[PDB]
RNA sequence: CCGCGGCGGUGCGCCGCGACCGGCUCCGGGACGGCUGGGAAGGCCCGGCGGGGAAGGUGGCUCGGCCGAGUGUUACAGCCCCCCCGGCAGCAGCACUCGCCGAAUCCCGGGGCCGAGGGAGCGAGACCCGUCGCCGCGCUCUCCCCCCUCCCGGCGCGCCGG
RNA sequence: CCCCGGAGCCCCGCGGACGCUACGCCGCGACGAGUAGGAGGGCCGCUGCGGUGAGCCUUGAAGCCUAGGGCGCGGGCCCGGG
RNA sequence: GGAGCCUCGGUUGGCCUCGGAUAGCCGGUCCCCCGCGGGGUCCGGUGCGGAGUGCCCUUCGUCCUGGGAAACGGGGCGCGGC
């Protein structure tokens, strides 16, 4: 009757200075902010809830204007909890600092 | 009749030798001195008129297409679903606490009974406390809570299986055509036998976890994350 | 055909040397065979600080 | 000595470098070391007919 | 949701790149109190240092040219600015979501501030060294305001002394209901510490 | 037409799961070799021997309540440290993680990601298919025996016979 | 100690494609920068001619426009509407 | 009190001392001063802060009836006043 999912920011895409992989996004889950404590978030299921202008369908529901675009946390990034994703689809890029959502149901513990 | 001769020592690898195994199995002793055009194959038939008939079982097509895709290589490891192993998580034992993720039953806490036949968990929450069915659930959906309650003397009905909880709908022949063909009818019955199995579960379920003080208000709260509370600093 | 890694893949490695079933049934037994001695030591050990 | 890195290797790194990157050159092509024939139908004439034989 | 930072203390750049990261995370961040920013590096190298940037300015037309400011609060706005990709409508949004004030305002004054002791003084300077306040500075520039917002900061520190004596003294109405419910609560407070807590 | 009975391409779209393989990236364990055939260390200390910082002392002073603290003065051993004469399981480069090289002197199990694309029956009465090389193993053509025994049978929850 | 108008088989020395525009199809291995320049292939494009399509067409040719469906790495091409 | 268009962010909140860094927090104030409160002296409790942001506050299934511990609490965007 509450929240199922973790708070996390799109922070970015995998990218050097001058180049960007789109293909590729980072993602800074809240409250995990080192490399060990990352480890349970690896392969976790993640989506980024928006919203358009059309009604589109919902499963188990009536249609709405919500839309996701679903993704999966591949591996982390480097020592401070930031971690990776690679989605189905790429972010619009207009995400930057907004709200995604890590779940818990690939459950392995 | 008789079993493996030698144990599983490292799965795909013989315990003992070739030579062990040949003086276990005994080939010593067990050395053996061990060195159409006129009639009609198969057919199954009778006349009165002229004979008896020579009919053909299983005979030639009347149609071919006139393209089609060659054979396959055989893929050399493959097994049916039916055919699998089936796994299972270590903090997963018949007793413990589930808390489901991702049905409508979301957020709930479910004494667990067994894993099924088809790699498919059990899940009966009481229908008094937590308003769940005898449903199944999947391990990967799953967070495992470790709370363990004695259950090892129930008797659970061997009925109830993979093929037991199967949906019936969608059938062909209807006329396909109008303002029919499964719009209407809105409702999905109970089955009473479902509720029959629910009550002989659950009535020997809940006698074992109103004896631990607490647990019925643990089973009928629901699971919700909130400000502070991070998976990776809890601990289940 | 696929080049199967014989470090990773059994019966490849046996396919291109059947002595790595002796090679690794031994490293087995004999590493039980230790680990059952260094538990009896370990138990040993223990009976000794008890008395 | 400034372009390379050469050391004197073990039996392990012989090991690891002929099972795992077992790569002949077989009517001048590259062909994977997936069985003890090729060895043996390349080398047979050398005393060399397996891959144990070729790592000692 | 809304971070309140307190400018008290905490060193420029040193904040100013953990605001200036926070920000282009999602967040809002209300820095306060920005007259209390010291600076490391003694007073008469930070003061030739703004009087040089005071003195790069535009030659044919300075309204044109760069905008000098000389409140602390738009000091603290353009040393994240600066640190912000600011030519980019991601960097406009941060400029956006950062709210930036000189005392504190009756909107935040009665709100709990945070301290971030990876850009304090007492955790990053050696003691030895010396420092300059921003406010010192900017008034010695030419910032206007320093004795109306010493005034009304001494108005709200006497307005939060009286809500801390109204918190003591609920604090210890607290503690002596305690000290009488102590003998019916006992496993209810014995529930706690064998769990962790109370101790 | 009732059959998802067997084969083949498959689905209108959105998906999920299982097992297996290839490439990776990590984790938890187990046991082994060499050394100065490891160095110091952990435990009981024994009969001697020399030297040095300076202690339930001696003792100039200071600070307090016969007693405590600081400083300095010769310096024994009853505060300790180092070296020689000589010896006991007690060690595993050790989760008392004090610092190496490592591996036919080496192996097991687990978690996360990515991808599967190649298709050796186009026969008229005879299967629209298996599998080739490697490690095995189960049955049978050899015969017995013990235990758990579940579909089933018998007797009073227990026992007896695929 | 026999024939395969059929031993029935991972191989059929008995005729032998679904796979064969042999200028075709198929299987491995390595490689892939480029100006000036050189060579090859265009079922890329324009115009006219000799053959050819029992070719297309007032029940609508060429040309032109297109917020449509597409194909080819590409040169460009085939349809849908006016 | 009503559907119906457009644009979106969200997924409990924290309603507050100043202050020092070679120190600080909390008491009664038996003792004293100043305008019930503040300040000073002595004493007592913790100080890698449990009078803890490594923190605190709200439960996030419902209703039926019939007992125990606790409570005279809550509500009608409750009406008028300070
Ligand atoms: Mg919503």
């Amino acid at each position: 009757s509450g929240r199922l999912w973790c708070k996390a920011i799109f922070a970015g895409y995998k990218r050097g200075l001058r180049n960007q992989r789109e293909h590729t996004a980072l993602l800074k889950i809240e409250g995990v902010y080192a490399r060990d404590e990352t480890e349970f978030y690896l392969g976790k299921r993640c989506a980024y809830v928006y919203k358009a202008k059309n009604n589109t369908v919902t499963p188990g529901g009536k249609p709405n204007k919500t839309r996701v675009i679903w993704g999966k946390v591949t591996r982390a990034h480097g020592n401070s909890g930031m971690v990776r994703a690679k989605f189905r689809s790429n972010l619009p890029a207009k995400a930057i600092g907004h709200r995604i959502r890590v779940m818990l149901y690939p459950s392995r513990i | 009749p008789h079993c493996s001769r030698n144990p599983v020592l490292v799965r795909g690898i013989g315990r003992y030798s070739r030579s062990a195994m040949y003086s276990r199995k005994a080939l010593y002793k067990r050395k053996y001195a061990a060195p159409v055009l006129a009639t009609v194959t198969k057919p199954v038939g009778g006349d009165k008129n002229g004979g008896t008939r020579v009919v053909k079982l299983r005979k030639m097509p009347r149609y071919y297409p006139t393209e089609d895709v060659p054979r396959k290589l055989l893929s050399h490891g493959r097994k049916p679903f039916s055919q699998h192993v089936r796994k299972l998580r270590a903090s997963i034992t018949p007793g413990t606490i589930l808390i489901i993720l991702t049905g409508r039953h979301r957020g709930k806490r479910v004494v667990f009974l067994k894993q099924l036949s088809s790699g498919l968990l059990l899940v009966t929450g009481p229908l008094s406390l937590n308003r769940v069915p005898l449903r199944r659930t999947h391990q990967k959906f799953v967070i495992a809570t470790s709370t363990k309650i004695d259950i090892s003397g129930v008797k659970i009905p061997k009925h109830l299986t993979d093929a037991y909880f199967k949906k019936k709908q969608l059938r062909k022949p209807r006329h396909q055509e109008g303002e029919i063909f499964d719009t209407e009818k809105e409702k999905y019955e109970i089955t009473e036998q479902r509720k029959v199995d629910q009550k002989a579960v659950d009535s020997q379920i809940l006698p074992k976890i109103k004896a631990v003080p607490q647990l019925q208000g643990y089973l009928r709260s629901v699971f919700a994350l909130t400000n502070g509370v991070y998976p990776h600093k809890l601990v289940f | 055909v696929l080049k199967k890694n014989p470090l990773k893949n059994l019966r490849i490695m046996l396919k291109l040397n059947p002595y790595a079933k002796t090679m690794r049934r031994n490293t087995i037994l004999r590493q039980a065979r230790n680990h059952k001695l260094r538990v009896e030591r370990a138990a040993a050990a223990l009976a000794a600080k008890s008395d | 000595e400034p372009y390379i890195a050469w050391g004197y290797p073990n039996l392990k790194s012989v090991n690891e470098l002929i099972y795992k990157r077992g790569y002949g050159k077989i009517n001048k092509k590259r062909i994977a070391l997936t069985d003890n024939a090729l060895i043996a139908r390349s080398l047979g004439k050398y005393g060399i007919i397996c891959m144990e034989d070729l790592i000692h | 949701q809304v971070l309140v930072l307190d400018g008290r203390g905490h060193l420029l750049g040193r904040l100013a790149a953990i605001v200036a990261k926070q920000v282009l995370l999602g967040r809002k961040v209300v820095v306060v109190r920005c007259e209390g920013i010291n600076i490391s590096g003694n007073f008469y190298r930070n003061k030739l240092k703004y009087l040089a940037f005071l003195r790069k300015r535009m030659n044919t037309n300075p309204s044109r040219g760069p905008y000098h400011f000389r409140a602390p609060s738009r000091i603290f706005w353009r040393t994240v600015r600066g640190m912000l990709p600011h030519k980019t409508k991601r960097g406009q949004a941060a400029l956006d979501r950062l709210k930036v004030f000189d005392g504190i305002p009756p909107p935040y004054d009665k709100k709990k501030r945070m301290v971030v002791p990876a850009a304090l003084k007492v955790v990053r300077l050696k003691p030895t060294r010396k420092f300059a306040y921003l406010g010192r500075l900017a008034h010695e520039v030419g910032w206007k305001y320093q004795a109306v917002t010493a005034t009304l900061e001494e108005k709200r520190k006497e307005k939060a002394k009286i809500h801390y004596r109204k918190k003591k003294q609920l604090m210890r109405l607290r503690k002596q209901a305690e000290k009488n419910v102590e003998k019916k609560i006992d496993r209810f407070t014995e529930v706690l510490k064998t769990h962790g807590f109370l101790v």
